[PDB]
């Protein structure tokens, strides 16, 4: 019946610094589809944020993309928050450069 | 090369207190969605998320709204139907998806059928591999199997599985031949992650390939470090491609004793790449 | 191409 959210945050081309980008969160098999997702830049939600439609998987599980322009730099902190009925309480995954 | 599916998957989900039932309906040709219907909009109508589709009159899409229209209407009932069949109320929130859809050979003919329901993520009914028989999960998809049996809709939909479904799938390959029969080899490369003074982070990357069907893996000596790779779930990028990377923990010094290897339907012979400092 | 569909 119910299914808990797994999380991706990483970027649509490598990120260098400066350079204009694609902040991706990739919230993928969980249900029911009722999910909440905020892209966060310094602890504060990105304005424009857009996601995928509503598709599912082969086993029911649902899967979203969300995504927003960003220039990554040094000393910004770029994050995602999810939070699903799953869940204790809203989890928090850090954008990584390296992953 | 022409092994090509036709996939709609539906979704319809009920909001008791806020809201009337929402029909969400997406369709794929392969990994490249081509539409989108969203009962929850204005005026709803089925969208083109595809070039080659825009190239269709309103005679499409003007069909193919009502058809979702129809469908939001009777996913309306199966919400309540199966709070009946379930013995639940007009209380909680609960959840229909459905996967339709006709693989086809490379010679462009059937290959494969389908159709299946699911209630809150539990199978719920699926039409067999023939097109003919059903399979209910439990004693309450049992009822619609019977209601189904004596109403011939394996006859109704078979035809529209070997019929229309074969015939737009390859209305849809020859429009978009390019964009729909091409699969684009990744971009791989191998960073470096110290991770102490000690070790490292070896991290194998795939990026911008098409389609999704991707094997990664990590091999040190040659030999199947399979227990000991993270592996990523195959994402998408936002632009028809996606990625995926393997990463493996290895010592310092040992790290061109690692190999990543890339197998992608793009790639003339698979990949062999290590570390290049 | 969609499809229009059975009741339960």
């Amino acid at each position: 019946i119910q299914r808990t959210p797994k999380i991706q945050v990483y970027s649509r081309h490598p990120a260098e610094n400066g350079k204009s980008n694609f902040l991706n969160c990739y919230v993928s098999g969980f249900h029911p589809s009722d999910i909440e997702v905020d892209l966060l830049k310094n602890g504060e939600r990105i304005e424009k944020v857009e996601h995928s439609d509503l598709s599912f998987s082969k086993d029911w599980s649902f899967y979203l993309l969300y995504y927003t322009e960003f220039t990554p730099t040094e000393k910004d902190e770029y994050a995602c928050r999810v939070n699903h009925v799953t869940l204790s309480q809203p989890k928090i995954v850090k954008w990584d450069r390296d992953m | 090369m022409g092994s090509h599916s036709m996939r709609y998957f539906y979704t319809a989900m009920s909001r008791p207190g806020r809201g009337e039932p929402r029909f969400i309906a997406v369709g794929y040709v392969d990994d490249t969605q081509f539409v989108r219907f969203d009962s929850d909009a204005a005026s709803p109508r089925t969208e083109p998320r595809a070039p080659w589709i825009e190239q269709e009159g309103p005679e499409y899409w003007d069909r193919e709204t009502q058809i979702s229209k129809t469908n939001t209407q009777t996913y309306r009932e199966n919400l309540r139907i199966a709070l009946r069949y379930y013995n639940q109320s007009e209380a909680g929130s609960h959840t229909w998806q459905t996967m339709y859809g006709c693989d086809v050979g490379p010679d462009g003919r059937l290959l494969r059928g389908h159709n299946q329901y699911a209630y809150d993520g539990k199978d719920y009914i699926a039409l067999n591999e023939d097109l003919s028989s059903w399979t209910a999960a439990d004693t309450a998809a049992q009822i619609t199997q019977r209601k189904w049996e004596a109403a011939r809709e394996a006859e109704q939909l078979r035809a529209y599985l070997e019929g229309l479904c074969v015939e737009w799938l390859r209305r849809h390959l020859e429009n978009g031949k390019e964009t729909l029969q091409r699969a684009d080899p990744p971009k791989t490369h191998v960073t470096h992650h110290p991770v102490s003074d000690h070790e490292a982070t070896l991290r194998c990357w795939a990026l911008g390939f098409y389609p999704a069907e991707i094997t990664l893996t990590w091999q040190r000596d040659g030999e199947d470090q399979t227990q000991d790779t993270e592996l990523v779930e195959t994402r998408p990028a936002g632009d028809r491609t996606f990625q995926k990377w393997a990463a493996v923990v290895v010592p310092s010094g040992e790290e061109q004793r690692y190999t990543c290897h890339v197998q992608h339907e793009g790639l003339p012979k698979p990949l062999t790449l290590r570390w290049e400092p | 191409t969609a499809f229009t569909i059975p009741s339960i």
